[PDB]
DNA sequence: AGACAAAACG
RNA sequence: GAGAAUGUCGGGGAGCCGAGGUUGUGAAUUGCUUUCAAAAAUUUUGAAAAGCAAUUCACAAUAAGGAUUAUUCCGUUGUGAAAACAUUCAAGGCGGGGCAACUCGCCUU
DNA sequence: CGTTTTGTCTCGGCTCCCCGACATTCTC
């Protein structure tokens, strides 16, 4: 009834256990097989290897695990850059966030889950950001 | 008397009874002709309807999709009065 | 006769004019319509926005221009992660470089152009790295 | 075909490609003796 | 009347 | 060659209105086809439903769409990347016109 | 598939600005 996507922060909060409630919430999202964008996967890999210094082998294995059983990667859309330029005029965010939103919308995603994106804001009348942890 | 025809006519609109109106492309509106090529090297051709071009250009995107359904990358699009060079049968113009 | 790909450093050396000879060499490569991997594009965008602080609008416009006229983006291959895990056992590089090589090989790329990848090394008997600036 | 599976497994990849030529995403692969559930005609098992 | 867009005919 | 006045013949742009046609909704009447569903001798007659219509009437839309509550509108024109424009565009004052809204002139920056 | 054939919204009124070509007189 509504295609749902996620950002890196959701999977990070899942991976982090300092915050039991937020980790629980993020894992609760993942029980719904939410969609996701490949750029989210790449950014997750980078953050894993930089902040947490985890091994390349372990990070790759977990990426494969999650992409195989829990979540669903979204095929990169060739119209991502043109649309992102279209979104930039009306929207002033980080180009990375703009790219994520561009790909999510181009895949008909109806809800995007993230914190640092001015929650509740509607992007081009096609996708409303939802902040779940509140 | 109502005479019928078998063909491809698209609805005028989507609101009210406009869904029930079927029309044909206006004269001189097939302005775009996309040519894709698959990894193998085979060529695929398409003609983009005007409404699709209108929507794509409104979205700030290119008039023609850069890939077809099969995923063949778009070689280029042709429009009326465009100029093309046809290489000789022996010529191999890949990066001429 | 041999599919050729590029890394971020080639386009960076093109974009940089401090080094006339290297910029010339990189631009010379680009005259051949070399293939490229989307991850190269994203990393190029990041480096442009971080080191050079260029505007989002200008970077997006240049990305679109280059992808439209000079180079050819390579569709992301869904087998990138599994192959990267396969490559990691036999190869010890940065996971980003491993991902770039994985996607390049998965697209039948025969030559990869880059500096910081131990030039001349052959990856799984399918793609030889070439260092052009020497 | 068994051959394609042989190359895919040699490369460290999955036995079945995750996407077909049309780009349709791979829902799953079936093998002999695998068990499947067929929902009722009225049942809508999408995230059951 | 003209020339495009697509049915219709092999 | 330029200008001013007076006629003739053409061309361009804009505006206030009108009548159909088409598609669709509903109705009155009559049909063709199919199926049910009976009666009768594979064939004939009758009820119901669906598809396709005809004749006539009321109504809805008429470039997809986007504004607005003024008795207002923009959407098939031209330039060209700025997706930006052209096709409305100042201020006063001194008057004419009206049932007044609104309309037509004069004077100085 | 390669080619030719076919069909394509239509009619009425009235007003008010502009421009150009051609004639006539005269002036500079
Ligand atoms: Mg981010
Ligand atoms: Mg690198």
């Amino acid at each position: 009834l509504d295609k749902i996507a996620i950002d890196t922060n959701i999977l990070l909060y899942a991976y982090d256990n300092r915050d039991l409630d937020k980790q629980d919430r993020a894992v609760e999202i993942l029980l719904k097989k939410p969609f996701v964008t490949q750029l989210v996967v790449f950014e997750f890999i980078k953050v894993l290897e930089r902040r947490f210094k985890m091994d390349k082998k372990e990070i790759t294995k977990l990426t494969i695990k999650l992409l195989k059983e829990v979540i669903i990667p979204l095929s990169l859309h060739r119209d991502i850059y043109n649309y992102s330029q279209f979104l930039l005029q009306r929207y002033n965010f980080g180009l990375s966030d703009i790219l994520v939103l561009s790909d999510s919308i181009l895949n008909n995603c109806t809800i995007l889950l993230s914190e640092d994106m001015c929650n509740g804001m509607i992007v081009d009348k096609k996708l409303k950001i939802v902040n779940p942890f509140l | 008397v109502r005479v019928f025809e078998l063909g491809s006519k698209f609805q005028v609109g989507q609101t009210g009874n406009k869904k029930g109106k079927y029309v044909e492309a206006a004269k001189g509106t097939n302005l775009f002709f996309a040519v894709y090529e698959d990894e193998k090297g085979k060529r695929s051709y398409e003609t983009i309807p005007l409404n699709e071009v209108i929507e794509r250009q409104k979205q700030g995107l290119t008039s023609v999709p850069l890939e077809n359904e099969k995923g063949s990358r778009l070689l280029f699009d042709l429009s009326p009065n465009d100029l093309v060079y046809v290489p000789e049968i022996d010529e191999n113009i890949d990066s001429n």
